[PDB]
């Protein structure tokens, strides 16, 4: 009866996963774009930080 | 004829057929040695991503041989102009020191790599096999200290001996006396020869008795250990046997007549070039081999 | 009489979720981001080099101070480094030398470690005495532990090669929740920045999104062709990245419940050992096994640059919380910190 | 609970010699660096000698250099102070102080009970304005101490420590590097400072909050303390 | 570089000293990995050498310390952790030579030693194990001797002449297991029939390990 229980659990899990509301890909792309642009300047790995403000130096 | 040195009645000639065979020999030596040593040092300096003690010692050997064959060309010119070294006093001291110290370093590092191989083959589990790189650097600096400590006496003397019309720049001279130079040459051959022969024999015997020589790569290593033994003998035995012969006739006969030396002098210096072959023959056996 | 019906129902549900995923795929993020300028060539130079490990390095984690970091290695030693000064604050000896994960408490008071002994053990760094002692020794997993991450000073969630993720309570010492949805070995973990959800990447070529308080799989994200080796959240918390053996990264989205972008290159053929993001999310430092690391533009899949200072493959790399530096460990027993 | 017991002294004729022993068993001793700090009767504290972890680094005070010798026996967990040619100004209560140095540690954390000793008969200096201030309980009080030179380093942290000596008790650390509240003390205490002029603030006094407060620099040896500030309820 | 930072650097230097001491003490240890089907007499060899997680066995024979990792307790995917043991002196592979008449319970469609043959084929030519030699232990010698009379070796290996004698069958099995070596130019396979006396097996393992160490030393020096 282990296989039957596993199949029931898988079916219920898939059914619960199906009901989740999903917005369109363009909306999520725009949201990621907005987040990544709103924090562009606060990214020392993106734009080179001056050596004075760089905690790491040779 | 018969020259004179303070407290040492010496006699060294300027016979011909020394500017026609020796200069081309030294030219070939300098070309091949400089090329091989440069192409060897290129890997160690730039494209060698590992190290460890054996490569440390090989790097030191390459450094010694490199300095030696960059020292060669001035000696080549000195031979060319028939013992007319017209450079000064400091250049004589520097060239003799360079030649002797570099030859001592080549021999000592050959002996130390032979001993390293002996430990690595006959006593694989000895603690000396697992030796740190800093310890190897300290040991190598100590070996360089031993090498230099026996040779600085060539810097104190006034090497450019002026006689007649010539300026001798030769550390190896025949005189009715015993100096540390000749003795150091004698042990320089003998004691490292004994150590190298013993190490090679033990390595061969242990490898053969272990019956692991059937591998297709162990055979190459064995043949190259044998090859390094034979090249050591080939480059070092001739000059030493001529030195032993001249010691023999000096003890038995003396310096009463200086004309019984010509032959035993000339070939001597030719045999003296054989050891420089080691500098141009080390790269092929030590580094470029063992894939 | 029942297994076939359940299998058919599951297949129908899978087809329905695939159709729903395809319905909201009108636009693609790969072409939407043609308006922004390219990030351009980016040069990162290794500022520091933490040396002192003498075996393979399999794990490293960054402290919240973004100055201290713990590193695991196969010689049986756990070392806490000061990145600025490259000196060893602590050297914790381990009972088992087969550890393949390590973590740092957000407060910096505790450090975790685990491996082929399938035990994530917690070490107390700040005692009334002068030494570090084993605060707790969690047991209960069946397969080797690949990752445990600190929720807070009292909670930790681990992932093990027994197809299971577990949430523990350090005081009592036993797991309070279990996340059994995967089919293959779970190989990576990543907590959301707000620490309410986390995704785990398994060997079944799928990443699942769980809920810590509930204990159930919210979503399952598929699209890889091999076992996933690296999992990392987007800094926002509404996306994540995956790394597998197929030499391909993938950016998934929680809200649309589908993949957005893939980071693949023809010349790169070997897998991915570790994946991390930047402070803003524009970078994606994926550590391959071709003896270096690569940097991707997370919005246009464009290869911005590389980090090629390692003599072996990099097995772990993370980015400081403040976003100042990037440290990458490798199998040459060498840790390097970039900028 | 950590303990630091010490024995030695009690009476010495001038020009003699005596040895002080410190015992710290049950807890780490090899990693901790140990200090000796003396306190003459009715006088402020005075650093004497310091030995590092592994005995690889030893310092002495200017007024004890050449006459004292501090040694430790890590296998036995003992600390020694060989005193030679004791003067009549060496009469003081000698304290055993432990200190551990790594990034984020709290040195001078624990002080020993202190053993008395009566003999029968350039560097940054601190300054405390007052030595006796009466404040009613439940009111905030501020204690400030200056320094000869600024204690703020290129590291970004300024080395200033605050110790409180309860009547008839050993001094205890409550603040290190001017900001970090040492573990084991209540949250009513707080500290601040700007380069050279520092201060200490108490949210509200208590029956056990009265005592003598000392401020100490740790930028470089010799460590210099400050004149005690007595608080009377 | 204040006093605090100088003391911190001294603490770091002491940490480095202790780490170097521990590493140099660990470098004197022979690390061996033990694999097998599991029911192939592995425990017998483990206990002969002795005189969850992964079991550890430690012993010394002649001033040489042996560490033997028994990894059969993990049922995860082999490729997910086999690179942990990439640096290992040798691999011990215990093979039972009396299970051609027995089939595995779970599948019963493949012979017992065919599974061990597949395991040996996978291990021998792994990407990580291109250099580590393999020590092979053919355990059930007496059971093979007393069982070959009942059944010949043709059942397990159809392409057999059919001598039906212990010596030739054992040679056939050893040759078959050695045939799986594909990188014949980098690693060797050492084969020993497990004997009643417990010193002989340990001596053979010691000899194989010292051969591996000699070859590694020659490679480091260059000659290999
Ligand atoms: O040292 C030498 O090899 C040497 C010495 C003198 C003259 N020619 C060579």
């Amino acid at each position: 009866t282990a296989s039957i229980a596993q199949a029931r659990k898988l079916v219920e899990q898939l059914k619960m996963e199906a009901n989740i509301d999903r917005i369109k890909v363009s909306k999520a792309a725009a949201d990621l774009m907005a987040y990544c642009e709103a924090h562009a300047k606060e990214d020392p790995l993106l734009t080179p930080v001056p050596a004075s403000e760089n905690p790491f130096r040779e | 004829h018969f020259l004179e040195i303070d407290k040492k009645n010496c006699c060294v000639f300027r016979d011909d057929f020394i500017v026609k065979v020796l200069p081309p020999v030294l030219g070939l030596e300098f070309i091949f040695g400089l090329l091989g040593n440069g192409l060897a040092l290129w890997i160690f300096c730039f494209h060698l991503k590992s190290w460890k003690s054996s490569r440390i010692f090989l790097f030191n050997l390459a450094v010694a041989d490199f300095l030696l064959i960059i020292c060669l060309p001035f000696l080549m010119d000195n031979y060319v102009r028939r013992w007319d070294w017209k450079f000064g006093d400091i250049p004589c001291r520097l060239m003799l020191f360079m030649l002797a110290m570099n030859r001592q370093g080549s021999i000592i590092f050959l002996t130390v790599v032979a001993v390293d191989r002996y430990f690595r083959v006959v006593h694989p589990h000895h603690a000396l096999n697992k030796i740190s790189n800093r310890t190897a650097a300290i040991i190598s600096c100590l070996l360089w200290g031993i090498t230099i400590g026996l040779t600085v006496h060539l810097l104190k003397k006034k090497m450019p001996i002026q006689n007649g019309g010539a300026n001798l720049c030769s550390s190896f001279s025949i005189c009715h006396t015993f100096q540390w130079h000749e003795a150091m040459f004698l042990l320089e051959f003998f004691l490292p020869l004994g150590i190298i022969l013993f190490c090679s024999a033990r390595i061969i015997w242990s490898l053969r008795q272990r019956q692991m020589d059937r591998h297709a790569k162990i055979k190459r290593a064995i043949t190259f250990i044998m090859v390094v033994a034979i090249v050591f003998v080939i480059c070092f035995l001739p000059s030493v046997v001529v030195r032993i012969r001249i010691f023999w006739l000096l003890h038995t006969s003396g310096t009463q007549n200086c004309e019984v030396y010509r032959s035993v002098d000339l070939a001597f210096f030719i045999t003296l070039s054989f050891t420089y072959m080691n500098s141009m023959l080390d790269p092929v056996v030590y580094y470029f081999s063992s894939p | 009489s029942e297994l076939d019906q359940l299998r058919q129902e599951a297949e129908q549900l899978k087809n329905q979720i695939r159709d729903a995923r395809k319905a909201c795929a009108d636009a693609t993020l790969s072409q939407i981001t043609n308006n922004i300028d390219p990030v351009g060539r980016i040069q990162m130079r290794t500022r520091r080099t933490l040396r002192g490990h003498l075996a393979k390095i399999y794990a490293m984690h960054w402290g919240t101070d973004s100055r201290l970091l713990v590193s695991a290695s196969q010689d049986g030693k756990l070392i806490i480094w000061d990145s600025y000064t490259t000196n060893k604050v602590h050297a914790i000896p381990l009972r088992s030398s087969w550890v393949m994960t390590c973590a740092y408490a957000p407060s910096g008071n505790y450090v975790a470690c685990g491996g082929l002994d399938n035990i994530c053990s917690i070490y107390n760094l700040k005692t009334r005495e002068g030494n570090v002692r084993v605060s707790r020794e969690l047991a209960g997993h069946t397969g080797y532990l690949s990752c445990c991450r600190f929720l807070d000073d009292n909670q930790i969630v681990t992932s093990s090669g027994d197809t299971t993720c577990a949430l523990w309570d350090i005081e009592t010492g036993q797991q309070t929740t279990t996340f059994t949805g995967h089919t293959g070995d779970v190989m990576s973990l990543s907590l959301a920045p707000d620490t309410r959800l986390f995704v785990s990447g398994a060997c079944d070529a799928s990443a699942k999104l769980w809920d810590v308080r509930e204990g159930m799989c919210r979503q399952t994200f598929t699209g890889h062709e091999s076992d996933i080796n690296a999992i990392c959240f987007f800094p926002n918390g509404n996306a994540f990245a995956t790394g597998s053996d197929d030499a391909t990264c993938r950016l998934f989205d929680l809200r649309a419940d589908q993949e957005l972008m893939t980071y693949s290159h023809d010349n790169i053929i070997c897998g991915i050992t570790s994946v991390s993001f930047s402070k803003s999310g524009r970078l994606l430092l994926a550590g391959y096994d071709d003896f270096n690391c690569n940097v991707w533009d997370a919005l246009k899949a464009d290869r911005a640059g590389v980090l090629a200072g390692h003599d072996n493959r990099v097995s772990c790399l993370g980015v400081t919380d403040d976003g100042m530096a990037v440290a990458t460990g490798s199998w040459d027993s060498f840790l390097k910190i970039w900028n | 609970d950590v303990q630091l017991v010490e024995s030695g002294g009690g009476l010495v004729q001038p020009g003699g010699s005596r040895k002080l022993s410190c015992s710290a068993s049950g807890f780490a001793f090899s990693s901790f660096g140990m200090h000796w700090v003396r306190q003459a009767p009715e006088k402020g504290l005075e650093w004497v000698a310091y030995i590092s972890s592994g005995s690889g680094t030893i310092y002495y005070a200017d007024t004890v250099k050449g006459r004292f010798t501090i040694s430790r026996d890590d296998p036995k967990n003992t600390l020694f102070l060989q005193m030679t040619s004791l003067r009549s100004e060496d009469t003081a209560m000698y304290y055993c102080v432990r200190s551990i140095y790594y990034y984020g540690s709290s040195p001078f954390d624990f002080w020993g009970q202190g053993t008395t000793l009566t003999v029968s008969s350039s560097d940054i200096v601190m300054t405390q304005a007052t030595s006796s201030v009466p404040v009613t309980p439940g009111e905030s009080v501020s204690i400030s101490c200056r320094s000869s030179k600024s204690l703020l380093h290129s590291n970004g942290n300024t080395y200033l420590y605050w110790f409180l000596q309860r009547p008839g008790q050993s001094p205890q650390l409550l603040i290190y590097r001017m900001s970090n509240l040492a573990s084991g003390v209540p949250d009513r205490f707080s500290g601040s400072g700007s380069g050279t002029a520092f201060t200490l603030t108490i949210s509200r006094l208590e029956a056990e909050d009265v005592g003598v407060y000392y401020c100490m620099q740790h930028l470089e040896y010799p460590l210099t303390f400050g004149a005690g500030t007595k608080l009377e309820l | 570089l204040s006093a605090e930072d100088k003391a911190a650097v001294e603490r770091s230097k002491m940490i480095d000293r202790n780490l170097r001491e521990d590493g140099e003490k660990a470098a004197r240890e022979v690390k061996l990995l033990l694999l097998g089907a599991g029911e192939s007499g592995k425990s017998t060899i483990v206990k002969q050498m002795k005189i969850t997680g992964i079991v550890e066995t430690h012993f010394t024979f002649k001033d040489l310390h042996f560490k033997m990792f028994d990894v059969g307790g993990q049922r995860s995917e082999r490729k997910k952790w086999i690179h942990c043991f990439e640096g290992v002196t040798a691999i011990i592979f215990c093979v039972a030579l009396s299970d051609y008449d027995l089939v595995l319970a779970e599948d019963e469609e493949m012979n017992r030693m065919h599974e061990s043959m597949k395991l040996f084929d996978s291990i021998c030519n792994n990407k990580w194990f291109t250099d580590t030699s393999i020590i092979l232990f053919l355990n059930k010698k007496d059971l093979f001797e007393e069982k070959i009379k009942k059944s010949p070796l043709t059942i397990c290996y159809p392409e057999y002449a059919g001598s039906n004698t212990y010596e030739e069958a054992a040679a056939y099995i050893q040759c078959q297991f050695e045939d799986l070596n594909k990188r014949k130019d980098t690693k060797e396979i050492y084969t020993h029939f497990t004997c009643a006396t417990d010193t002989k097996n340990v001596q053979f393992v010691f000899d194989a390990v010292t051969d591996v160490i000699i070859k590694n030393n020659l490679k480091d020096c260059g000659l290999f």
